[PDB]
């Protein structure tokens, strides 16, 4: 089974507060519950410049 | 003429053996179900 998600959906910031950047750790620790699995994450430069 | 049957002692002994296995089949399945409930729970859980 495979899980796919894009990174632009988590570069949401307002008032200097990045909301999605903990949404991401939440989805990570959810991936960690459905082993064995492949997690895709595309265009990481959106949160890696 | 020698009149015969087909129930020589061997098949009777094999039938009694089968009956004995049938008598044993239930407690063994009970203990196996228990062991595998335990092994699925603790001795071999999911990794995370």
């Amino acid at each position: 089974k495979i899980i796919t998600d894009n990174a632009q959906r988590y570069a949401l910031v307002n008032r200097g507060f990045a909301i999605g950047i903990k949404l991401l750790r939440e989805v990570f620790d959810a991936i960690a519950l459905n082993t064995p699995c492949i997690f895709l994450l595309e265009d990481i430069h959106a949160i890696g410049e | 003429v020698v009149v015969d049957t087909g129930v020589t002692e061997d098949d009777r002994l094999r039938a009694s053996l089968l009956v004995q296995m049938l008598r044993y089949t239930v407690p063994f399945m009970v203990i196996s179900g228990l062991f595998w409930m335990i092994h699925t729970w603790i001795l071999d859980p999911l990794p995370n």
